[PDB]
């Protein structure tokens, strides 16, 4: 799984090296920004519920179309709408457990491999996820560096489903 | 590969779950003892060849056997490999204190390695004693009380003697 | 790789003989049979996307611990790994169609698959439920009464079904 | 063993793809020149011996030289008889499997591989088989599109002796 | 590979010593007697093709059910593998009557071959049959007193005997 | 292991070929070569002792400071000359071996693989053990072709140690 201290290892074992300050210096700078990575992590985990909630609604009132239109791929019945919370919660989940290990490597493994191949089976639109993510931005409440932690990472999210 | 974040983010998501205060608790910890974690490693690299250096003149001082002619390190190739495969276990155990988990260790250098020495008529037991003894002197190196800001580093002692006898344990 | 022909001539090979007249009748039915054979496969090919999703949201309505946290389809890389097996064997089936012969599929596909599924820890009997279903939905499509030339075509269907089954026995 | 029906798959799953109408087209194709390959393949099954018996003949009267020298190379006694008469057969035969298999493939795998070590370690030489089989052409006694089939067999089987 | 040569050093090697004086006298011995196995290098690859090929005429007079349809040298793919075959062994044989030794015999021919045709279905004890057949005619070519100098060849003669019979052990 | 012999046998097999004439005048050479060599191994090995005993002798009069600084590299101490004295042997008895070889296959394998490592790991310096084989060369009191023999493998080691 890709983390600062994973990559570090492997470009000294790629070489055949022992660890060098070059690397060091690079493990210490993820230990420094961990201040900032936590409180932003524990303060969506808290809040999570609400979030979860407004978000689907955002959702509903984009594109009112699929909360009536018939078809399992569509949130117009209450198994269909159950669906779409559980994923939109996967997505806050992953989120938080990229802050806990400073890096992307979670959201890569568990969920952006096999994306584009599950939302064209299932008949499932990319912008219904990336108007969901854009109001968790808006409104997780965070301010100055923990603010840039979480948003660099909802915007990651936002970039692979373009 | 993981490191100890990642070993509890691969473990809540099996149950799908968000982590609880608890857990945030007890990483906010490992981060605070970082600096000493950073001190061990490079005191260990930056004396890597009079730990290897040491430890194998003192080997071959209790067992002569093995560099009489038809032992095991005899010739200058089977003591060169020899001198590498020493060379090559403190890298992985440096690495895995870095990470803070066992994994590159297991995965990468362990794992296969019995049946190894066992097809090539290598003494894994010998193995074993080579171990022991670049421990002892990692550890000193490490917990060397001089030129640095005092402190306890205990704990991590004792997480770094666990490495060495993983090692030591899986080739024997 | 065989197909039905070849298969006889193979066969006489071994033993150094001509054809029987019993053996070129035989040969002159099946090509008799032949539209048919393939308006099979232009169906089930035409609707391949169709048969394999209906099959998959079946499976994990009826089995839903599946995609549950933990679950051997949990996750979009092992969800799109699942869904890619079934492509596979649907593929492999109709090529066997084509050829009248179980070669291919045995030789390329059934081959080594159940002690591959056993290392990775996925549930054979599981998958074996999802080929029974894209198994009667396929039989539909090929033997659908409309928009075609009336007539008999039960012996190929049993032929097809035989296939279907074949690779749900090499999983389970 | 190579059959316009084995060529059909071999292309689809070289590409990693389902059978499309670009190869369905030529399946049928094989179909339809059956009805010519299987007239073809009777008729030279049912006269089978008076064509090896005159096969014979016709390579006798051409190399008179095989039935006076000695060598177990040569017909120059009873088992060298034998065994040019089967080998004469075994090219017959060859024949026949390529017609009902629609292809070259049975010739190929029993027959073309190894032909040209077999014919030098054992001193045989390749102008002989080809004065057989220009005989079996000129007397098979077929008209039309099966002609035409037996024909394409044959003299594929001398520009490999060639 | 080692020769006749470096035999004897590795084996002073792995006791750490310098050679006797019986060492230095048998190597001598084996220097002055070079010209005879010189001779039957020559005389043996130099007749080749037609030790193989009378030694599979005979071979296929006295099994003719090897060349039958469905037998195992039936087809000319299958003819010319057997033939091939022939050819290999007399060779690494040849190498060995050079060197002095078996060891470029067993490890790069030999070793591994019996598992070989039993996993493809070939009749090993008719390979050994083939086998002792090339030897009987190489050493009657080899010992031939015609066209040559006079003198006394037995000793080379069983050595020779020896490396056809090891190879005809291991496939058997 | 590299002998004339093991030399002719890699060059036929390495292109599926039996052996010629090309091969076989190479190991003739070798036969002829073997009465020098032969002559040359057994008066080294004869004379085996005192060359050790004058060689270690040279190298302590040409470096003296390597029978008194302290270190377990050096001969300050009775077990550092019991060392030096048996590396000296190796270096003897590897040269020996070549000779009744017919070539540097010994040496290749049981002494110059590794060599630099070790040197630099227990730190050894290379102009010790030039000056132990200077000292053999000048000595061995070998005339002729014999002495030609011994020479040409002596060098061959002082380049590996250059
Ligand atoms: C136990 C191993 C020994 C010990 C350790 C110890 N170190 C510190 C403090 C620091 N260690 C560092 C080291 C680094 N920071 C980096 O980024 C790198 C690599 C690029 C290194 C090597 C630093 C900067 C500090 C803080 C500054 C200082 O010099 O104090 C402490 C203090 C407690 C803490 O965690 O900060 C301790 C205890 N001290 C001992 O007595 C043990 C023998
Ligand atoms: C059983 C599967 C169903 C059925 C089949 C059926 N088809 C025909 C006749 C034809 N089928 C074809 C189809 C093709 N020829 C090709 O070359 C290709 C691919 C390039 C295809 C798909 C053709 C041309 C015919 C003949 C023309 C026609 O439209 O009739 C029959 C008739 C009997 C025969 O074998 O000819 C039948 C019975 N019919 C059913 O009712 C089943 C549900
Ligand atoms: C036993 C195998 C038969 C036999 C052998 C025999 N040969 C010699 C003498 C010689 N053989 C050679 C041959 C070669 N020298 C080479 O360099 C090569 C390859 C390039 C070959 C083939 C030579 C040159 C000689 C010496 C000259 C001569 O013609 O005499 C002897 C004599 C004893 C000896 O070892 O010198 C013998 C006995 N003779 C038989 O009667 C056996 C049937
Ligand atoms: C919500 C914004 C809209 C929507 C939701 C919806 N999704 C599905 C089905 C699936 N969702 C996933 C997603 C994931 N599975 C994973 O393992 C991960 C990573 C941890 C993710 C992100 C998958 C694979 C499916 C298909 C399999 C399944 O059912 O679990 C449905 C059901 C579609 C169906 O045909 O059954 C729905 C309704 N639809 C809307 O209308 C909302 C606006
Ligand atoms: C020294 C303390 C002991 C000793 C060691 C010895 N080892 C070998 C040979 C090998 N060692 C390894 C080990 C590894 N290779 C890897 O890539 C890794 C992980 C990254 C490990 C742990 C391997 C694979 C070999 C075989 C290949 C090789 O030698 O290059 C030898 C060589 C023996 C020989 O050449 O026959 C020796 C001598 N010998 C002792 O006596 C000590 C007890
Ligand atoms: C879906 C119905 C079930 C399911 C499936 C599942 N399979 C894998 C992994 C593999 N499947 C194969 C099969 C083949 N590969 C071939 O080339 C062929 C023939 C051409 C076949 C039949 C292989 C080789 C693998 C391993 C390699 C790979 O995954 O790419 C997985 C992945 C599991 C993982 O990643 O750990 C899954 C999930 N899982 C279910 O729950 C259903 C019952
Ligand atoms: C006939 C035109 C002339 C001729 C014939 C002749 N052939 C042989 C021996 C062999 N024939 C074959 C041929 C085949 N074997 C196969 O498996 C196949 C494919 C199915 C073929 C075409 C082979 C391999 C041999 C050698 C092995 C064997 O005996 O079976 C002989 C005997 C030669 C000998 O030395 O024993 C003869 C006489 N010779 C003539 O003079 C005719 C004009
Ligand atoms: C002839 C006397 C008998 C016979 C032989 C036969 N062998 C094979 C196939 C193989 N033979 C080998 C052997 C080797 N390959 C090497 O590289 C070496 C050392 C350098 C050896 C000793 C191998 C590997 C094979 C398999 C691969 C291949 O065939 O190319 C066959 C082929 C059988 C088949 O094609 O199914 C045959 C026929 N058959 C007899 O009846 C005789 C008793
Ligand atoms: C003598 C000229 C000078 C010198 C000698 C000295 N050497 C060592 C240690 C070693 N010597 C070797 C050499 C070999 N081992 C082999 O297997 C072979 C090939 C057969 C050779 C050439 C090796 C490997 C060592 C290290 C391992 C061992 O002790 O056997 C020492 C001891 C050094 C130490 O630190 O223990 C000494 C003293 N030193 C001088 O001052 C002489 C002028």
């Amino acid at each position: 799984m890709k983390t600062p201290i994973t990559e570090a290892i492997a470009a000294a074992d790629t070489q055949g090296r022992f660890l060098s300050n070059t690397e060091l210096q690079a493990v210490d700078g993820r230990f420094k920004r961990a201040v900032a990575s936590m409180e932003a992590a524990r303060a969506l985990t808290n809040n999570a519920q609400s979030l979860i909630d407004g978000a689907a609604q955002a959702v509903y009132q984009k594109f009112p179309y699929t909360t009536t239109m018939q078809g399992s791929q569509y949130a117009s019945t209450p198994e269909g709408k159950a669906k779409c919370a559980r994923d939109i919660g996967y997505y806050l989940r992953m989120v938080t457990y990229c802050l806990v290990a400073g890096g992307t490597g979670p959201m890569d493994e568990y969920l952006i491999a096999g994306l584009s191949e599950i939302n064209s089976t299932f008949d499932l639109s990319p912008s219904w996820y990336i108007e969901a993510l854009k109001y968790i931005k808006a409104n997780h409440g965070l301010t100055g560096q923990a603010a840039v932690e979480a948003n660099a990472y909802i915007d990651y999210a936002i970039n692979a489903l373009s | 590969m993981l490191d100890a974040f990642a070993k509890v983010v691969a473990q809540a998501d099996a149950r799908g779950e968000f982590l609880t205060n608890a857990q945030f608790d007890a990483l906010s910890n490992l981060v605070k003892e970082g600096n000493k974690r950073l001190d061990a490693v490079n005191r260990i690299t930056s004396n890597a060849s009079t730990i290897v250096a040491n430890a194998a003149r003192a080997l071959f001082a209790e067992q002569p056997q093995l560099i009489q002619p038809g032992g095991n390190a005899y010739t200058n190739r089977r003591m060169a490999a020899c001198l590498r495969d020493m060379e090559i276990i403190l890298r992985y155990v440096t690495y895995a204190i870095l990470a803070g988990d066992s994994s590159v260790l297991d995965d990468r250098c362990l794992n296969g390695l019995r049946e190894t020495y066992q097809a090539l008529g290598t003494p894994g037991s010998s193995v074993a004693v080579a171990i022991q003894k670049m421990k002892d002197a990692a550890i000193a190196i490490a917990n060397d009380p001089n030129g640095i800001t005092p402190g306890d580093c205990s704990a991590l002692m004792s997480e770094i003697a666990g490495y060495f006898d993983r090692a030591a344990a899986a080739v024997a």
